RNA sequence: AGUGGAGCCUGCGGCUUAAUUUGCACCCGGCCCGGACACGGACAGGAUUGACAGAUUGAUAGC
């Protein structure tokens, strides 16, 4: 993917795809009010 | 405080290096700053510098040209 | 008598996978 | 670390050498008794703006 | 350019303006928003269903927050049809037809807090010509003073066109007794710039001589580094 | 006439990221080579050069 190696096994069911479905190359992205006292 | 009259003085030292030759109790020989009686232009109310400590000048001391006793 | 105490007295995932993947 | 001792008093320091003198390497006064002054040991990084 | 500018605010917000207002997305959004602003700004006691003076309710959009927030309130309102349609939204607090720089009618120290949303901006401008814009800002805020538990903060939303309308209501609140100042969240920020005025209602003198020398026309040594440096220890 | 409202696209910030380059530059892995001078070591008992085949490797290769 880029950085490291990604296992998979060949399912039957994986025939219409490309094998670089299966190893993603990004990581998804995971991403106090001023009150005046006087 | 001077030794024949008893009175406090507040004396300079040229440096800080020269300060660590001086310890509480030493006999130092004093002399004035060098404007005839008035004070320096630079450090408010200070009139005296300090010439010798334990009857050697801090020139030599500062120099390494002697050591001084204790 | 002061005492001579210089010291103080008182005392879910495939085989496969890795972990960028996962 | 050493017992208390007010001041004034003189600071010898020697090194034993190995035929058995002591070399004199220092000379000074014990400035205080406090263990409130810390020492700072310091480590530089340095790093190659490439 | 500005609902302001038009004229008049009764006569501004008529029963076309009134069914657009509450057609308008953004007004809905945008509205709840400010309240919600509002009613943080302002420091009303935690965990205490507060007594507070909507002084532009208009269509009920503030209004809603805070009987949702389980504050009761009073509405007042010059706009008959906006007043109109506010009880046709069936709001919890009370309401009341009436204008802000006139003067609030209630006991003095009666409500504990007061919200008001994009109205005072139109206390600014005489659309009449006996309507004098600094006596009306004063009379109202003296009336909100006293009206207000003396010591509750009276958050105040508005739009200023300029300097000088922001003037007019600080002084004019200033000088009836209101203290505070004013929270402009996100200023920089142009489609969040929000003004709320919160109102509780309780060798350098080697280089001198060098510069003399200098001014004087003779010759000066060129300044460096080494102009003021001590050369050594005296004995 | 609009924009500011909504969906989409894009530019600066910010957030994620190995990198999301910057006022193919970026990232992850694998090759190639990198002084003499001085002094002290090993060196014809042998210093050192080239090499088939197989393999490691994402792949082959006396690198
Ligand atoms: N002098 C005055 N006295 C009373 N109400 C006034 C006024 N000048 C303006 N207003 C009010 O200011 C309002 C502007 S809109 C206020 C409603 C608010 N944005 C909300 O939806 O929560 C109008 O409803 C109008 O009646």
């Amino acid at each position: 993917n880029g950085k490291t190696f990604n296992q998979v096994e060949i399912k039957p069911e994986m025939i219409g795809h490309y094998l670089g479905e299966f190893s993603i190359t990004y990581k998804p992205v995971k991403h106090s009010r001023f009150i005046p006292l006087k | 405080q001077l030794i024949k009259n008893g009175k406090k003085i507040t004396a300079f030292v040229p440096n800080d290096g020269c300060l660590n030759f001086i310890e509480e109790n030493d006999e130092v020989l004093v002399a004035g700053f060098g404007r005839k009686g008035h004070a320096v232009g630079d450090i408010p109310g200070v009139r005296f510098k300090v010439v010798k400590v334990a009857n050697v000048s801090l020139l030599a001391l500062y120099k390494g040209k002697k050591e001084r006793p204790r | 008598e002061s005492l001579q105490a210089e010291v103080i007295p008182d005392p879910k995932v495939p085989k496969g996978t890795s972990s960028y993947q996962a | 670390y050493a017992p208390i001792t007010f001041p004034p008093a003189s600071v010898l320091l020697f090194k034993q050498k190995s035929n058995g003198m002591h070399s004199l390497i220092a000379t000074g006064h014990l400035m205080s008794v406090d263990p409130d002054r810390m020492v700072i040991k310091r480590v530089v990084l340095s790093g190659h703006p490439f | 350019r500005r609902p302001e500018h038009g004229g008049p605010p009764e006569l501004f917000y008529d029963e076309t303006e009134a069914r657009k207002y509450v057609r308008n997305s953004r007004m809905i959004d945008i509205q709840t928003r400010m309240a919600g602003r509002a009613l943080e700004l302002l420091y009303l006691p935690e965990n205490k269903p507060c007594y507070l003076l909507d002084i532009g309710c208009g269509t009920g959009l503030s209004g809603s927050y805070l009987s949702d927030e389980g504050h009761y309130w009073v509405g007042l309102d010059i706009s008959p049809a906006m007043l109109d349609e506010a009880v046709d939204r069936e709001i919890e607090g009370d309401l009341l037809l009436g204008d802000m720089g006139q003067g609030i009618p209630f006991k003095p120290g009666t409500f504990d807090g007061c919200i008001s949303i994009s109205a005072v901006q139109w206390l600014c401008n005489a659309n009449k010509k006996s309507e004098n814009p600094a006596k009306r800002l004063y009379c109202f805020f003296a009336s909100l003073f006293s009206v207000l538990v003396r010591g509750s903060r009276a958050v105040l939303q508005l739009y200023p066109e300029n300097s000088e309308q922001l003037e007019l209501i600080t002084t004019q609140a200033t000088k009836a007794g209101f203290s505070g100042g004013m929270v402009v969240d996100y200023p920089n920020s142009a489609k969040a710039k929000k003004f709320y005025l919160c109102l509780f209602s309780g060798r350098a003198w080697v280089l001198e001589k060098k510069e003399r020398h200098r001014r004087q026309g003779r010759e000066v040594r060129p300044d460096t580094q080494y102009t003021g440096r001590k050369r050594k220890p005296r004995f």
